[PDB]
């Protein structure tokens, strides 16, 4: 048994026509008490693949090492394939998972979510997910945490299904992600105004917007409230 | 002393050298596969007649669907065959289905190749032998009847017919005449006696012979020693035709 | 950490360590076996004679496994002390687990399993050790009679010998045991084991154990008087 | 590679003999000698010892005689250290059956159980056997009194007398003729040292090259008795004997 | 505290033919009021005709199929291409299960296949261990309400010849594949309106002598 | 209810004049159940006196278990263990199984030979040396008895004069108790000779 | 149920026997024999624990007719008692505990006395002149001390069990149905069949 | 959940239901609750079904594998004594079991042993386990014994599966027979519970209580 | 053949040779020919199967690893069991744990490291079979060379076994000539039976004795046998 001690919490992602948008809040909670700011968590894995990592901070630290030294077994070798065979999203994924099984078997669980999310070889968008449970499911959008009730609705607006991926386009999905975090920033508690964002494009790299914040804020309606009866 | 370590610089483990020679030291031991019922037969040689007869066991029952018959020391062969009784069963369990017979030879086989230094904790839990061939012989859907030779070596082949023992080079020469792709059970049975009453030491009797088949319906069966004493009675009926 | 192969197979298709073996065994005592038809009689020569030694608590060379089965051991007697434990053990771990008395051909099995399994291990040399094995089936009346070697391999006999000088004894045995017709009785199995050994023995009667095993663990041995009394037997009628 | 350093101890001579085993017999036949005689009416355990200096504290000292439990003596022949850890894992033997049958160990299955400790070195695992041997003095209520030897080969026979150590033939020999099965175990004791003065290498039999001990069932109730003699006691019955 | 089982909804549905087999399942991923995705297979083949599924919690469900199609490799180097029998495959799995007795897998699994005999054959185990050979079961969350239709459309249980009032038993009569993909369907769209983890979708993996045939329907959405 | 309230029984010893005395009773039952008035709790081992109370499974367990130590002693040394290096015995053995221990206490009383001295000594679960040189009470009434000893008590007894005193104390106490009531033994130790006297004791 | 009982006379040791067997809502069985021969001359009876008091007889009884095997001789009853109790002591302290209380009931050929052992499951052995075993031995202890002479024969001790068994018929709610009665004499170990 | 066994002249009737129900919901009404361990001994399912399945099958093993090694074929009483102590290995490891090995073999006769979780291994004439052990011993003690014809001891068995069925709530579905000879156990097949119920209702006249 | 160095792989000579790898260098030749060609789309073994007496069958030499990689055995068939093994086991770890199809680049590289230990370590005999490893993934096609020694070396073409130079030659002469074969299923096999007739100097060609083995961009791993090598020869 593990208690979730110093938490950061909730990651959204969808897809669109050429490639994923990631994008997760950077912040650390100790329950109320806000007691580390601006935290990476957004790891890039090579620059065609970036892991969002959520839930438990302790955790999270120990699950970007064994990234970082995947990469270095992987890149042993394979000269003629160092830009070739170099670590597709598909295999970053399986490995985590079958990590995550293997700790809930002794019921000692590295406690956090994991959203891997990248481009193959064939330019296919990749989005999957895997958590504490052991569970993992590919999906057309998809959130963590406590966005699981606020994010969602707003990102199935825009894909909806599999006919919708072609005609959404990427100046579409950027609104649609940074108004999504306008709803996240409001009604969740461990939330706050910093967030990055990542563009893995399947055909320019990967941008890495670092330390936006919100933008266009209603609280005019708010001095019109009064009491309560 | 050799390793079992040691290369002869021709390329050679002196050791298999000298397993394959314990083989022909043994007794007899004739199979003949045909397409209609596998027949074993071998030589007891009794070393004296105070020594009952039937207590001496080298036919020997694997499951209900593979017999096996053995040459060589019967000592080194003891561990074998109990090897080779659970991997049949353990099959049975696990698939509710008759175990390949070409399958069953591999695992006999592996066990073969063990004979080494058993360094560190590894499980080598002999470190030397297994001078002894099989006529591993059965019955499948796969493949109609077969027959499978193994050495200590951990190195097989299917046969259609093969001789084992002190007088294998005699019958060798006799087999590569007689075998046919025609032969009948009967026919078979009568054949095997006849080439092994030429390398029996002694007077083809049945107080120093033991006959038996694999056959579809019966599965293995040894034979009766009466049933067998009345085929030695015939062999010498069509020879006295002649 | 000592596991140096000591099963060297020799070129001439042998295993040197598994003829001294059995080179290690004809040094040792005699003892023969017969069986009747209703008995089995283990006779063995004792050379424990030597005025001021005991045979009270002196420990005679035949032993007893269980109830209705009997062990009689030729070769190193250091080494036969092992062979009556393990089988022992067995016989317990038999009734425990299935039920009902050790069958003579299992324990045969046994005590043969042992032996080879000596060989295959490096650390240890093989048990220079014969053994006849004796007993009648559970609730049955068959004799039976079995004999093991230090290769490990077994099968039962009509009668058989091992140790010293056993040529002289199975010679002797092939003209004066019918394959076909056992000793009737008791009295004259016993008078025709006595008539074995006391060829080897070069008489006298203080020398010979005579234990007989008849059906329903019957375990007993004859005393110095009876020995004394069929040896004088075989006297007179000899003699006349 | 090592296997040439490899003495071999474990294996078969083409004699069958295990040559080990007969250089050990040997190296008993070194040590000073040990001589064990049954008596009806008790057990006398006599031995010389080997050494013989003259600032040896023979008070001080026992080294060929050690008490097992109170039943039960052992007298030892070959090397003291290799003996030390037998008579030490015998103790413990002794014990362990008392614990768990509140009833003495019967003599039988003490001398069976370090006759097959013995066994176990020559039979596997290339250590060197022991170089002893011991006579077993010991007493219960089933046979009697009760004699034994084991060798290093860890065969054991029983015995109505028996030497052991240096000129085992002699000794042999002196008690065939003497030895009467009805003594008492005051002419117990006077066969004992006349066979001991003769076979002495030393030219005088002494008080301090000597160590007696009995066990005598005329201690009253029904109880038996261990004693180790003092060696100013042994000198009092070497004038008896009149060797002195 | 940690409890390591979770569920996910979901349901599968096994229908004997007597040529063909049928192996559905809905492709609805849930867990508690949260739809994870929409589609999302459960029904994986596993080569040489036969078909899984092992549905119940999500976790445990692909770590049985793992063990499962490492265990349908292996058996086929061994034995150099003996096709593996729908019956051994069953006997396999129980040894799977039984072996993790002391940690269980939340999953009600079915494997499917043809035999020997040309026959259909569903199998179902049970989650600590045994099984029985069926001729039709449901399982997963939504099987109590899907079971007892099925009963009465293939069994004709609990119907008689008209008239004769109790003393004939309506007959048995085989039913073709074209009438049982028709069964299914209908099924399946009645279990979304009284069961909120049914929808979405529908798979259907047909299996016969010619291989395996895909089908895809649409369910409500909701 | 406790493991050591099940099979109850007292325990006392006191010291005299060049004398010491160790006393019980000789009730082994459990609860309210009486099995036996032939039950012993006072052993020896040499001219040392050990007693023992509280759980019975534990009680034959360390007297078989000490009568192997200061056996394999009496061979090596060839004399009888000392009163002073018996104590060290007990607290070793009690504390290295501080885990599941042995629910007694252990009351040694002895005379070291060659000193004459009288000696007891105290213990309890996992081993607390308790010296004395005054008295030791354990067992099930060890409230009760405490009283009695420290009031009937004077140092300097003599042999004869000791005996009435933990006569008095053992008696009263054991019928005030409910655990203890059936028989009593009392050793009177001298230098060289060991006295075994019965008490009448009431019926329980 | 529960209920074995000891009674010690002059010549004899004996032990009776539930001859019910309860597990479950149930009585399965009506006969099943809560004895064993260890020896010729000795004779165990076992109660406690469903299923432990099987496997802790035979255990028992092999390793006890080991012994016999090796040195031809019948261990005393006073030995016996101690092998058991050895057994039991350090099974408390294990994995699993062994619920099991045994009475040892045997002839000493060596004292020419018979000897009974009572052994709880705790491990305390204690020799008694008669003695009992659950809640069930309490109905027992009382008649046993007004009736007990430490002389009677075989046949005045055989009638003053018939009276004990009477009353725990009269006073225990569980049933039993009668006793099976075993007979360790001078030698022989035989079944009276009577009540 | 009733399974019983009783021994008679001819042998050994086996009687079964099939009803295994999973909770307050009825799984499925064709669980076979004979477990065929080779030709000549057959062994019932009560109790928890893994544990009971599989390590029934693992008794075939060693029958297969005692059977071989002597070449004598394995004692009724000698098998159960096998899957007895392994089961008493896992003691305390919530494992449930609940078999009758039954056979018959020419050097003990008909015997049934009766195997359970305990440890505890009963030779007997009559067990019943499961739900209905109760009403079921109630028909059968009436009208049983030890001289009978083959056939109404196969009678015998329908009326006391039937029995159980009828009160309680887990039993039902279907019954089987088994009659075990020296030879073996042949199959005498499955008679539905719910036509079973109106033949012996009207052939008999007995429920009367049952309206219809 | 003993003197100065031929014990223990421990024992390293004065010369600057170990003489135990040289020995099992030998054991190779004594076995039947095989050799391995490729192109870009695909790779052919070719091995020379045989048979103790003509009752006898024939021998397996060429053995399937997996549905997209396989070795073919020269020299020892007991020591060629215990490695194909190893191969099967680790292809299997690699697409379990990473979902990757095992690299033929890497595939060799953890076996030379596997020989490596025998060889360091007192007691055990250094593995004496030689292994062609021929397979196609994402880089292609490749064959591989494992020599007892350890080293591995990937080729174009190559040979080993009984007479093999025979077969080295004719493979250098056209080097130019198969590489350019692209697409061609047909014209890859038939040029690599020109290839081993040349080593069947005393031998002949019989054509249930000889065993072929293509794998390409999409057909799997397949063994050719009895009819199937029958229509190309």
């Amino acid at each position: 048994t593990q208690q979730p001690i110093v938490t950061g919490t909730s990651v959204i992602s969808m897809k669109y026509d050429n490639g994923v948008i990631i994008a997760a809040d950077n912040l650390g909670s100790y329950g109320s008490l806000l007691r580390f700011n601006g935290v990476e968590r957004l790891i890039p894995v090579g620059d065609n693949t970036v892991v969002g990592i959520s839930g438990d901070i302790s955790d999270m630290q120990h699950i970007e090492r064994l990234l970082k030294d995947l990469v270095t077994e992987n890149a042993y070798d394979n000269p003629l394939a160092d830009a070739e065979e170099a670590l597709e999203p598909s295999y970053i994924f399986e490995y985590l998972a079958t990590v995550m099984y293997q700790r809930r078997s002794k019921m000692n669980p590295l406690w956090n979510a994991i959203i891997v999310a990248g481009v193959q070889s064939n330019g296919d968008q990749f989005l999957r997910y895997v958590n504490l449970l052991g569970v993992t499911y590919s999906s057309p959008t998809l959130a963590t945490g406590f966005g699981a009730h606020m994010a969602n609705p707003l990102l199935r607006k825009v894909v909806d299904r599999e006919s919708d991926i072609p005609k959404t386009t990427v100046q579409v999905a950027e609104e649609a992600i940074v108004n999504a975090m306008r709803v996240l920033y409001y009604r969740d508690a461990r939330s706050s105004r910093n967030f990055s964002l990542a563009i893995i494009d399947k055909n320019t790299g990967l941008t890495f917007k670092k330390n936006l914040q919100v933008e266009n804020m209603k609280w005019d309606f708010a001095k019109d409230i009064k009491g309560y009866g | 002393d050799r390793g079992v370590s040691t290369f002869s610089p021709e390329g050679r483990l002196f050791q298999v050298e000298y397993s394959l020679e314990a083989i022909k030291l043994g007794s007899t031991a004739i199979g003949i596969a045909t397409k209609e019922g596998v027949v074993l037969g071998v030589e007891k040689r009794a070393t004296s007649p105070l020594l009952e007869s039937d207590s001496i066991e080298k036919i020997v029952e694997i499951d209900r669907h593979i017999g096996c018959a053995m040459s060589g020391l019967t000592a080194d062969a003891r561990s074998m065959i109990e090897h080779a009784r659970t991997a049949a069963v353990t099959h049975n369990l696990y698939y509710d289905e008759d175990i390949n017979v070409e399958s069953l030879t591999q695992s006999v086989c592996d066990l073969a190749l063990r004979f080494g230094e058993g360094a560190s904790g590894e499980e080598r839990l002999m470190s030397r032998p297994f001078g002894v061939a099989l006529l591993i012989a059965g019955h499948d859907a796969d493949d109609g009847y077969q027959l499978f030779h193994a050495e200590p070596s951990g190195t097989f082949y299917r046969y259609n017919a093969k001789a084992i023992g002190s007088g294998s080079e005699g019958a060798q020469a006799e087999l590569l005449n007689e075998w046919h792709s025609s032969l009948t059970l009967k026919e078979a049975e009568l054949l095997v006696l006849k080439i092994l009453k030429q390398v029996m030491e002694e007077k083809l009797d049945e107080n120093n012979a033991q006959l038996s088949c694999i056959t579809k319906q019966d599965g293995f069966k040894i034979y009766d020693n009466e049933k067998t004493a009345e085929l030695i009675k015939e062999l010498k009926e069509k020879e006295a035709a002649e | 950490g000592y596991d140096r192969a000591l099963s060297i197979f020799s070129p001439d298709g042998h295993i040197f360590q598994v003829e001294y073996a059995l080179e290690a065994v004809k040094r040792g005592t005699c003892a023969v076996g017969v069986k009747g038809k209703n008995c089995v009689v283990l006779g063995c020569e004792r050379r424990s004679t030597l005025k001021l030694q005991d045979t009270r608590i002196t420990p005679s060379k035949v032993s007893k496994i269980d109830s209705h089965v009997v062990l009689s051991f030729s070769g190193l007697n250091a080494d036969s002390r092992i062979l009556i434990e393990k089988a022992r053990v067995e016989a317990q771990s038999h009734r425990l687990t299935l039920e009902d008395p050790v069958t003579v051909e299992y324990l045969t099995r046994y005590v043969a399993g042992v032996q080879q399994r000596y060989t295959q291990s490096g650390g240890v040399r093989p048990f220079g050790v014969s053994t006849l094995i004796a007993g009648f089936d559970p609730r049955d009346d068959e004799p039976k009679l079995y004999q093991t070697e230090p290769s490990g391999i077994y099968s039962s006999w009509s009668a058989q010998t091992i140790g010293r000088n056993s040529k002289t004894v199975r010679e002797f045995l092939e003209k004066n045991y019918d394959r076909k017709e056992p000793p009737a009785t008791v009295e004259e199995c016993v008078k025709l084991t006595v008539r074995s050994l006391l060829e080897v023995v070069q008489t006298g009667a203080k020398n010979i154990e005579i234990t007989v095993v008849k059906p329903d663990s019957d375990i007993v041995a004859l005393s110095s008087e009876e020995i004394n009394q069929y040896v004088t037997q075989i006297e007179q009628e000899k003699q006349e | 590679g090592s296997r040439r350093y490899d003495s071999r101890t474990t294996i078969f001579s083409p004699e069958g003999r295990l040559y080990q085993v007969e250089y050990a017999l040997e190296s008993i036949s070194h040590a000073g000698t040990a001589i064990g005689i049954m008596a009806s009416d008790g057990i006398v355990l006599a031995a010389e010892r080997k050494v013989t200096s003259t600032l040896l504290e023979q008070d001080t000292s026992t080294e060929k005689l050690y008490k097992l439990n109170d039943k039960i003596a052992v007298a030892v022949a070959g090397l003291t250290a290799d003996a030390e850890i037998l008579i030490n894992t015998a103790r413990i033997h002794a014990q362990n059956y008392l614990k768990t049958y509140n009833e003495d160990i019967p003599v039988e299955i003490l001398v069976r159980r370090l006759s097959d400790i013995k066994q176990g070195y020559t039979q596997h695992g290339g250590l060197r056997p022991f170089g002893v041997s011991f006579i077993y003095a010991g007493y219960d209520d089933r046979y009697g009194y009760q004699l034994y030897t084991s060798n290093p080969s860890g065969n054991y026979t029983g015995w109505k007398a028996i030497s052991v150590g240096a000129n085992t033939s002699a000794a042999q020999t002196l008690l065939q003729m003497d030895y009467k099965d009805d003594m008492k175990v005051d002419d117990a004791i006077e066969l004992a040292l006349k066979t001991l003065s003769k076979t002495t290498d030393s030219s005088a039999l002494t008080y301090d090259r000597l160590e007696f001990a009995t066990i005598r069932k005329g201690a009253n109730d029904g109880e038996v008795y261990q004693k180790i003699f003092k060696p100013q006691e042994i000198k009092d019955i070497l004038v008896k004997t009149g060797i002195t | 505290q940690f409890n390591p089982y979770g569920d996910n909804g979901g349901t599968i549905l096994g229908i004997a033919g007597e040529d063909f087999a049928v192996l559905a399942g809905d492709t609805r991923n849930i867990t508690d009021y949260s739809i994870n995705s929409r589609y999302e297979p459960k029904v994986f083949d596993c080569g040489d005709n036969i078909v899984m599924s092992a549905n119940g919690f999500a976790a445990d469900g692909d770590a049985l199929v793992k063990r499962f199609k490492n265990s349908v490799k292996w058996y086929h180097f061994d034995h150099n291409d003996k096709k593996l029998s729908i019956n051994s495959a069953a006997r396999n799995i129980q040894h799977l299960l039984y072996g993790k007795r002391f940690f269980p897998y939340y999953v009600h699994t079915i494997i499917a296949g043809l035999d020997e005999d040309g026959k259909g054959a569903v199998y179902s185990f049970d989650p600590v261990g045994s099984y029985e050979r069926e001729q039709c079961r449901a399982g997963g969350a939504a099987a109590s309400l899907i079971m007892p239709f099925l009963d009465n459309q293939v069994n004709f249980k609990n119907q008689y010849e008209p008239g004769t009032n109790g003393k004939v038993k309506k007959p048995l009569k085989y039913l073709s594949v074209e009438e049982v993909i028709k069964l299914v369907r209908d099924s399946f769209t009645s279990a979304t309106e009284r069961h909120i983890q049914v929808g979405d979708g529908l798979e259907i993996l047909i299996v016969t002598k010619d291989g395996v045939r895909k089908e895809f329907y649409e369910l409500k959405r909701d | 209810s406790d493991p050591s309230s099940i099979n109850g029984g007292i325990v006392v010893a006191m010291t005299g004049k060049d004398c010491v005395a160790i006393a019980c009773d000789l009730r082994l039952g459990s609860q309210s159940l009486g099995v036996s008035n032939k039950f012993e709790k006072i052993f020896h081992y040499g001219h040392v006196f050990l007693g023992i109370t509280g759980l019975a499974t534990d009680v034959t367990t360390l007297n078989e278990m000490f009568r192997y130590k200061t056996n394999l002693y009496k061979l090596k040394e060839e004399r009888a263990i000392e009163p002073e290096t018996f104590t060290q015995l007990v607290s070793s053995s009690l504390y290295e199984r501080r885990f599941g221990p042995y629910f007694v206490g252990p009351v040694v009383a002895g005379i070291n030979s060659k000193s004459g001295k009288p000696f007891i000594a105290g213990f309890d679960l996992i081993g607390c040396i308790d010296e004395a040189k005054d008295f030791i009470v354990s067992g099930t009434a060890s409230d009760q008895l405490f009283g009695m000893c420290e009031s009937l008590y004077e140092p300097n007894l003599e042999p004869e004069d000791l005996f009435e005193t933990i006569s008095q104390a053992l008696l009263n106490a054991a019928d005030r108790d409910a655990l203890s009531g059936w028989g009593a033994v009392v050793y009177i130790i001298k230098k060289d000779e060991v006295v075994k006297r019965y008490l009448k004791m009431r019926q329980d | 149920m529960d209920i074995i009982l000891g009674i010690r006379v002059q010549d004899s040791v004996i032990l009776a026997s539930s001859k019910a067997v309860t597990r479950g809502i149930s009585v399965l069985k009506d006969s099943d024999d809560k004895t064993r021969q260890l020896s010729p001359h000795t004779l165990m009876s076992f109660a406690g624990e469903a299923g432990d008091t099987v496997q802790f007889a035979e255990y028992i009884q092999a390793n006890i007719q080991l012994y016999s095997i090796r040195e031809d001789y019948e261990l005393s009853p006073q030995a016996v008692s101690s092998f058991v109790r050895q057994e039991l002591a350090k099974s408390i302290r294990s994995r699993r505990p062994y619920q099991v209380n045994v009475l040892i009931g045997g002839y000493d050929k060596k004292k020419n006395k018979p000897e009974l052992y009572q052994i709880d499951y705790l491990g305390t052995k204690v020799e008694l002149p008669y003695g009992a075993h659950g809640y069930s031995g309490f109905y027992t202890f009382s008649l046993l001390d007004h009736h007990y002479r430490p002389d009677m024969t075989t046949e005045e001790g055989l009638d003053l069990l018939k009276l004990c068994v009477q009353e725990l018929e009269k006073r225990m709610p569980m049933d039993f149905k009668g006793v099976i009665v075993k007979i360790v004499d001078k030698d022989g170990i035989r079944q009276v069949d009577d009540f | 959940t009733t399974t019983l066994a009783f021994r008679f002249q001819g042998g050994i009737i086996v009687a079964v239901d099939s009803r295994a129900t999973a909770g307050n919901w009825v799984a499925s009404q064709t669980v076979k609750k004979v477990i065929e361990i080779n030709p000549f001994l057959l062994g019932t399912m009560a109790g928890g079904a893994a544990d009971c399945q599989f390590w029934e099958t693992w008794l075939g093993s060693q029958c297969r594998l005692h059977e071989l090694r002597e070449k004598e074929r394995i004692s009724v009483a000698a098998a159960s004594k096998i899957l007895s102590n392994l089961v008493y290995q896992y003691k305390g490891a919530g494992l449930s079991m609940g078999t009758m090995i039954c056979g018959y073999t020419r050097k003990e006769g008909p015997t049934i042993y009766y195997v359970d979780s305990d440890g505890t291994r009963l030779k007997g004439d009559i067990f019943c386990v499961g739900s209905g052990q109760t009403f079921a011993y109630g028909v059968l003690d009436s009208n049983y014994k030890w001289d009978l014809s083959v056939e109404d001891a196969l009678y015998l068995g329908k009326r006391s599966i039937l029995a159980a069925a009828h009160r309680d709530a887990y039993s039902g579905g279907s019954v089987n027979l088994y009659h075990v000879t020296e030879d073996g156990w042949i199959y005498h097949g499955n008679h539905d519970v719910g036509e079973l119920f109106w033949k012996v209702k009207e052939e008999e006249g007995s429920f009367n209580n049952v309206i219809g | 053949f003993r003197n100065n160095y031929d014990g223990d792989t421990v024992t390293f000579s004065p010369t600057g040779r170990l003489f135990q790898v040289e020995y099992a260098l030998e054991a190779i030749k004594q076995g039947s020919v095989t050799v391995g060609l490729r192109s870009n789309t695909h790779a052919v073994l070719v091995a020379l199967k045989r048979n103790a007496d003509e009752l006898s069958s024939y021998q397996k030499k060429i053995i399937k690893c997996d549905e997209h990689m396989g070795l073919s055995l020269a020299g020892l068939a007991p020591d060629a069991r215990v490695l194909s093994n190893y191969l099967r086991q680790q292809c299997n770890y690699s697409s379990l744990v990473f979902n990757r199809k095992l690299a033929v680049e890497r595939a060799g590289h953890l076996l030379c490291d596997k020989a490596q230990k025998n060889t360091q370590s007192y007691g055990g005999r250094p593995y004496g079979v030689g292994l062609l490893i021929i397979g196609y993934d994402k880089s292609g096609a490749h064959l591989l060379e494992f020599q007892p020694s350890g080293n591995v070396t990937e080729l174009y073409g190559t040979a080993i076994g009984a007479r093999s130079q025979g077969a080295k030659t004719y493979l250098e002469r056209t080097l130019d000539t198969f590489i350019k074969i692209d697409g061609n299923p047909d014209e890859l096999i038939k040029a690599g039976v020109e290839a081993i007739s040349q080593s069947l100097r005393d031998e002949s060609l019989t054509v249930d004795n000889l065993s072929i083995a293509i794998v390409g961009k999409d057909t799997p791993f397949t063994i050719y046998d009895g009819e199937a090598v029958a229509k190309y020869i």
